[PDB]
């Protein structure tokens, strides 16, 4: 049968505000592409080709840009659908959705907005048919993750799994997230189901490629108490008296999928796939024929597009996705960047681990670090800043001013820490 | 040296073979002159004789008092304990060699060690060397608590319900230390090693260095489990029924027997052992158990799991069915029941 | 008495005389568990020794005359039987002990030759515990002056070489540049680092580690990958895990090779080594003197593909693990020592008096 | 005609993501195939208009994954086949046919290539002779299991560390009963002294002789030309590829970095860049010989081939 893959781009962690005001959250750019893609890229690699998209908040935007897309093509391998309705803000009412039309036929890989991956499903996908239909329906979510380590910058303060799971079938015994807990909670009703070996983990990544069947459209509506995939998997983990038909975990271990949610993830993944971690998908190969992404891959990972016209004595130590459409002076101290389009620099300027983006500009002597900053972000003479520090939507700040740490500066006064402004203060 | 064969065993090697002394035979071929052996005194010196009563040149008797726990008798013995000591359970009755857990041991210095053969829910490491946890359904009701601290440092853990430990623990002197000190630790099986493991996180930290095994175990409260041991003993009884006056006619089915015993005619046994010079010499049948001796047997013995020990008679008219004989038994004829009895 | 593990296998046709070890014949699977012939601290090293829990040759060292100071406190002599001949004599089926668990490195057996030196030296008008104190007491002596203050005096001599600007290639867990860069770092020098490593035993990441966890910018890649990097190096910077008689310098498998394609790419070959680990055995050839350790461990991992599936059952394939290549002298110019910054062919005069 | 479209994608794709075809000669096949059904599913004004389309083509190829430029040279070759069509035949229609064969006679040659190298092989190693190779290059599998059936000797295969693509080969000579030997590549100076003519595979033939390499190959071809063994180039002459070193250093396909350093370890990633050139070059100074579909050629040999091969207007593409 084909392979169909229901996706939702609206991740209902809604953090990316106030960024998520201008453009929605999925069409970030993250490398001077959309994360959507990536995600499409992926699809098309484990070689699906029927895949539903959603987006209820900012659909708008979503087909604006995706019209053009990779897959929007008419040679395309995948055919798209964006059902644009705006009625669901939990995942549990498409899911029901997707039942309530009968699109996915069976074997489905749902999938959650802005995944970087370049995993092999077919392997899992595989394994998944087996004990389901080698099984008859035992099965109704084989959860697919990825080996890690914790100390990683991928696990960030925020989000960690740890998961109890058998040995043998290697079916989820329990899951959890563990925000601040020095300790744990397993139940002996792990063991009173087997006396065989039982295993607990903290190595695997949220990779949230859940593969899933339609009778998990099923588990979904008969139940209409369901609203993200933790609520369907702790119900079901609970729900184990009858009629649950636990998951069959299952993990890779050269691959690199990781649901990118917040700020720092966003940071993580973004200056770990200008270093390749994910190879096929890198802007060098250009994946997207989307003409100005056309990146000239350089010397010691200094990526470079096309017309860089890179300053004199501009030294770029690695990992710096100097876009197209760039300009620099002398001096310009570049390092673990994403230079995006429309980006005129000044001198002196050093912009350590900063993430800038289309639009934004700078001035002389303006050092920056840890940054962030979007459309027409701007940032004149001896201005500096500090982690997370976001700005977007076309502010500016004005010389001589340095700012603090959080500086989420934005169009708006009552959500950012600041308001659109031609200063610091003073809205 | 640098070790000494103290054996925590209180409370008899019954059977057609020294049972009890068993764990020191075993570590005796493996050096180990030295084998402290505390003994039974809470009424009288009803262990020391039967001591005398063995064949190892090389043997020791420690008295006791009323009640003496494990670490309790530990604390107890603790002066004459100068090395790192290997304690030691009663019933090892287990072929493992036992250079591999203390070849664990002296390889990565670890402050304790012990067995597992395959209550009592345990986390094993990865590697399955450095144990992460211990306890039991007893300890607590449901919760399989684990300090997040060692899942954020041992990444990943593998469980363990299917085990049968062997309560033999290589030791380090300053474990034994830190327990004389600790007073109100009154069993290293129940409460010491799990605190231990309970203080590996608050190199000179400490360690726990478990092991899996699948060779043999230690006996409990069914003691007919080591007629498993009986079937299999002829087999450690390689160089080290065996003796006795047989028949050749009777059933020999896995059977053992010591010399100068019953022998006579019209018998039979059946997957099972016996004793040693007892009466059982009319005609008899099969019993697929096992008996201890001073137990006058006759008239076609119709039983099967059971033990006809000490205190026991039948004759001439005698059947009987899993009714064990225990003290009281002055018995011609009494057909029993296969159900729990003990007559 | 104590039998010869089996040399796994057959080797390289070449390679038939030079013993090829394993790690599951775990030679305590025999013994007798008291220690009784054989010295507790000694089986103790020996054990977690042959099965690859002590690795650097410099802390092997100090591992070996640890527990040599331990069997000297608790040696005694038979009844007025000399302690120079008796010592000796117990110490030799110990050594032997260590060798048919792992071979001996040139580090090693500097050690064990001095100490049979040392022990044979001092007088018979001994006091027991007298002697045996003042044996603890001139062993670690021994010890700091030869590998505790040594690294310090390498490092004074180092730094004021390593300018700020030059990024440096290293390879391998050798502490001592562990050290150096590590020291000239904290001295306020400001340099990128590239590590490149070569499987089996892959090690270059101890000093990954212990260089990223100290602040220094690294850069990782394997030696089959080595030609890449050199186009911006300025230095490289290798340890030395024994150093021959005619100039040469022993290292682990992967240290002449990054030297030859150094000079290939005309990059000046530093090294860093301390006086004893110095033998006094004289190679330029390859197979004179290269242990080979469990050649099984080097089975890849793939797919599925174990592609050595069996070592064995395919009598058309052997294995081999050099341990060591030899760079000849005339490649790596500088040899960094604590006598100062010789050169590498002018090295047996400096190291014979 | 978007059924020729359509298999152009499916190529295009399995090109850009990673092994396929994982066999070369293969990759040549296929691409040729692709080749002739472009001609056969479109027509032409003047063959100068051809000439342009299989030009776009080709740009789109090579420019898709330029790591592996063998179909960049199929393409190249193709144009010369027409060129040399329009030359003669015009120096115009129904030369379409003329075309075609070309394409069967260049592609049935090529289903010769790896059985011809055989026969040079039983010339060069005589018995109980050691011969060094890195790698699994199907066309060195060829060459000594072919010249495994009168004589015997001794290969030793080092390993690309990367994967385990140097130890396929030694499982394979297993099953040829040759008595192989496996080492890990940091150890090939080690023994570089009892070699005695390194035989080698390789990816693409640069114009300049210099061979791209499978990596860990440099410092093969560098212990060579120290020991002064020659250096056995096991490298079918469809391989080449008028490209001259120096241009962009798109040079080398950087692989997955989970290779060297696999993402289990830590935190430590976070100021650790890692590299991983599965290709390595090697410098043309070096080379010996060039065993090939026409027997032995050395360095300098090599631009004669690409003086006839390639029509030289066409290396920009």
């Amino acid at each position: 049968p084909p392979l169909q893959a229901v996706l939702v781009a609206d991740s209902f962690d809604r953090r990316f505000f106030p960024i998520s005001k201008d453009q929605p959250r999925v069409l970030l750019p993250l490398a001077n592409v959309a994360l959507i893609d990536y995600t499409l890229e992926f699809l098309t690699a484990t070689g699906v080709q029927e895949t539903f998209v959603f987006c209820c908040w900012k659909a708008a935007q979503i087909k604006e840009h995706l019209l053009k897309s990779k897959w929007c093509r008419p040679t395309s391998l995948n055919v798209v659908r964006i059902i644009t309705s705006e009625l669901y803000r939990s995942l549990g009412d498409v899911l029901r959705d997707v039942d309530a039309k009968a699109l996915v036929r069976s074997d489905f890989l749902l999938v959650y907005g802005d995944v970087i991956s370049n995993i092999n499903i077919t392997r899992a996908l595989e394994e998944h048919r087996l004990r389901r239909k080698l099984e008859k329906n035992v099965s109704v979510m084989t959860m697919i993750f990825k080996e890690s380590s914790p100390s990683h910058p991928t696990r960030c303060h925020e989000d960690n799994v740890v998961v109890a799971v058998d040995s043998t079938t290697n079916r989820v015994l329990h899951f959890q997230k563990t925000q601040g807990l020095r300790r744990f909670a397993f139940p002996l009703s792990l063991f009173q189901g087997s006396s065989d070996g039982v295993e607990v983990r903290y190595d695997l990544l949220d990779c949230h490629i859940s593969i899933c069947s339609p009778q998990v459209a099923q588990l979904f509506t008969d139940n209409f108490d369901y609203q993200t995939r933790d609520d369907f998997v702790r119900g079901l983990l609970v729900n184990e008296e009858i009629l649950g038909n636990q998951i069959h975990m299952h993990v890779t271990a050269k691959e690199y999928g990781a649901r990118v949610s917040n700020l720092h993830m966003y940071s993580a993944v973004c200056a770990d796939v200008i270093r390749r971690w994910v190879y096929p998908l890198t802007p060098e190969a250009n994946f997207t024929d989307s003409t100005t992404q056309s990146c000239t891959h350089s010397r010691h990972n200094i990526y470079r597009g096309p017309e860089v016209s890179l300053g004199h004595g501009s030294i770029l130590e690695e990992n710096v996705l100097l876009g197209s459409g760039t300009v620099i002076g002398s001096n310009c101290f570049i390092t673990n960047s994403v230079i995006g389009p429309g980006c005129h620099i000044g001198d002196n300027v050093v912009l350590d681990q900063t993430y800038l983006w289309q639009g934004v500009r700078v001035a002389a002597g303006a050092q920056i670090h840890q940054s962030l900053l979007c459309d027409n972000a701007e940032v004149k003479e001896r201005v500096t800043l500090k982690p997370r520090s976001v700005l977007t939507s076309q502010v500016v700040v004005g010389p001589n001013i340095t700012l603090p740490e959080g500086s989420v500066i934005s169009l708006h006064p009552p959500d950012a820490e600041e308001d659109e402004d031609d200063g610091e203060f003073s809205d | 040296m640098e070790f000494q064969a103290v054996v925590m065993a209180v409370g008899l090697p019954v059977g057609n073979k020294p049972l009890i002394w068993y764990p020191l035979n075993l570590l005796e071929r493996v050096g180990f002159e030295e084998v402290i052996v505390v003994t039974t005194r809470d009424v009288q010196k009803a262990l020391c004789a039967e001591f005398k009563m063995k064949m190892k040149p090389d043997i020791v008797c420690i008295p006791d008092d009323a009640d003496m726990g494990t670490a309790d008798s530990l604390r107890y013995i603790y002066p004459k304990l100068k090395t790192d000591v290997l304690v030691l359970s009663c019933d090892l009755i287990t072929d493992v060699a036992l250079h591999e857990v203390v070849d664990l041991f002296r390889a990565y210095d670890a402050s304790l060690a012990m067995l597992m053969r395959k209550r009592d829910f345990i986390g094993v490491d990865s590697t399955g060397k450095r144990l992460l946890f211990m306890a039991n359904e007893a300890d607590l009701d449901e919760e399989l608590v684990i300090k997040g601290s060692i899942l954020q440092k041992h990444p990943r853990i593998r469980f363990h319900t299917g085990l049968v430990d062997a309560h033999l623990y290589c030791l380090k002197k300053y474990i034994v230390d830190f327990l004389m000190e600790n007073g109100s630790i009154t069993s290293i099986r129940s409460e010491l090693i799990p605190y231990l493991v309970r203080k590996q996180f608050s190199l000179k930290s400490l360690d726990i260095y478990s092991f899996i095994k699948e060779a043999n175990t230690l006996n409990l409260a069914p003691y007919d489990a080591c007629w498993n041991a009986c079937r299999g003993d002829r087999w450690e009884d390689l160089s080290r029924s065996s003796a006795q006056i047989v028949s050749k006619h009777l059933v020999g089915v896995d059977s053992l027997i010591g010399p100068e015993t019953q022998i006579g005619e019209k018998s039979s046994i059946k997957r099972s052992v016996i004793g040693s010079s007892c009466l059982i010499k009319d005609r008899v049948t099969i019993t697929n158990c096992l008996l201890m001796n001073s137990v006058t047997v006759e008239e076609g013995s119709n039983i099967q799991g059971s033990v006809i020990c000490n205190n026991a008679v039948i004759e001439k008219g005698a059947d009987i069915k899993d009714c064990l004989i225990g003290s009281g038994q002055r018995i011609e004829a009494k057909a029993k029941r296969v159900n729990e009895v003990i007559v | 008495q104590v039998p010869t593990r089996k040399d796994y296998g057959s080797k390289v046709s070449l390679f038939s005389h030079l013993p090829q070890y394993s790690r599951q014949n775990s030679l305590t699977q025999f013994m007798s568990i008291p220690s009784s012939v054989i010295h507790p601290a000694m089986v103790r090293l020996g054990l977690q020794y042959s099965q690859g829990l002590v690795s650097g040759s410099n802390a092997r060292c100090i591992a070996l005359l640890r527990a040599l100071q331990q069997v000297i406190q608790d040696y005694t002599t038979p009844p007025n039987e000399e302690l120079s001949r008796d010592l000796v004599n117990k110490l030799k089926p110990y050594m032997s002990f260590l060798t048919q668990c792992r071979p001996l490195s040139a580090s090693m057996h500097n050690a064990i030759k001095f100490l049979n030196k040392e022990i044979t030296s001092v007088g018979s008008s001994k006091r027991e515990e007298e002697a045996k104190s003042e044996l603890r007491a001139a062993i670690d002596r021994y010890v700091q002056e030869k590998i505790v203050l040594a690294a310090q005096a390498i490092s004074r001599f180092a730094y004021q070489k390593i300018s700020n600007g030059d990024v440096i290639l290293v390879y391998g867990c050798s502490s001592l540049v562990s050290r150096i860069l590590q020291e000239a770092w904290t001295e306020g020098r400001r340099f990128r680092v590239v590590v490149v490593d070569s499987r089996p035993w892959l090690e270059g990441r101890h000093t990954l580690r212990s260089l990223v966890h100290a602040g220094v910018p690294a850069s990782y890649l394997l030696i089959p990958a080595a030609s890449y990097v050199l186009p911006e190096v300025s230095k490289v910077l290798l340890g030395a895990h024994a150093l021959l008689a005619n100039g040469s310098v022993m290292s682990r498998v992967g240290t002449a090779q990054l030297a030859l394609v150094a000079r290939a790419h005309n990059v000046p070959v530093l090294v860093c080594c301390e006086t004893y680990k110095f033998c006094e055995r004289v190679q330029t050839d390859a197979f004179v003197s290269n242990e080979l350790d469990d050649p099984d461990d080097l089975q890849c991992k793939r797919g599925e593909h174990v592609a050595l599936a069996n070592w064995q059952n395919h009598a058309s394939l052997r294995l081999l693990n050099l341990v060591y290549d030899v760079t000849p002298p005339e490649l790596v110019d500088l040899v960094i020592t604590e006598l100062g910054m010789i050169p590498c062919s002018s090295v047996p005069v400096v190291l014979r008096v | 005609g978007s059924e020729l479209s359509e298999r152009i994608e499916s190529f295009v794709e399995t090109l850009k993501r990673g092994g396929g075809p994982r066999s070369s000669e293969e990759m040549a096949r296929e691409t040729l195939g692709l080749l002739r059904q472009i001609i056969t599913d479109h027509r032409w004004s003047n063959a100068g208009e051809l000439m342009e389309l299989i030009r776009r083509e080709g740009r789109r190829m090579t420019a898709a994954q330029p790591s592996e430029t063998t179909v960049g040279n199929m393409v190249r070759r193709v144009l010369k086949i027409i060129r040399e069509e329009y030359g003669r035949l015009h120096g115009y229609a129904q030369l379409q046919s003329n075309i075609i064969e070309a394409i069967n006679e260049l592609l049935v040659e090529l289903e010769g290539t790896m059985e011809n190298i055989a026969a040079q092989a039983l010339e060069h190693i005589h018995s109980n002779e050691v011969i060094m190779t890195i790698g699994f290059s199907r066309t060195v599998e060829a060459f000594l299991k072919e010249a495994a059936r009168k004589r015997k000797f001794h290969v030793i295969v080092a390993e690309c560390a990367p994967f385990c693509q140097g130890h396929e080969m030694a499982v394979n000579l297993s099953k040829a009963g040759i008595e192989t030997t496996v080492m890990t590549d940091a150890a090939i100076f080690a023994v570089m002294s009892r070699v005695n003519k390194v035989i080698i595979g390789t990816k693409t033939i640069l114009a300049n002789g210099a061979l791209r390499a499978v990596t860990g190959t440099h410092t093969l071809a560098l212990a060579a030309k120290h020991h002064s063994t020659p250096l056995i180039v096991c490298a079918p002459m469809f391989k080449l590829s008028p490209q001259f070193p120096n241009e962009e250093d798109s040079f080398h396909k950087f692989v997955a970095p989970e290779e060297v350093l696999p993402f289990t370890e830590g935190d430590i990633l976070e100021k650790v860049s890692v590299h991983c050139p599965v290709f390595d070059y090697v410098p043309p100074e070096l080379i010996t010989l060039f065993i090939s579909n026409i027997g032995g050629n050395a360095p300098s040999y090599i631009y004669r081939l690409m003086s006839e091969l390639y029509h030289p207007d066409d290396h920009v593409l």
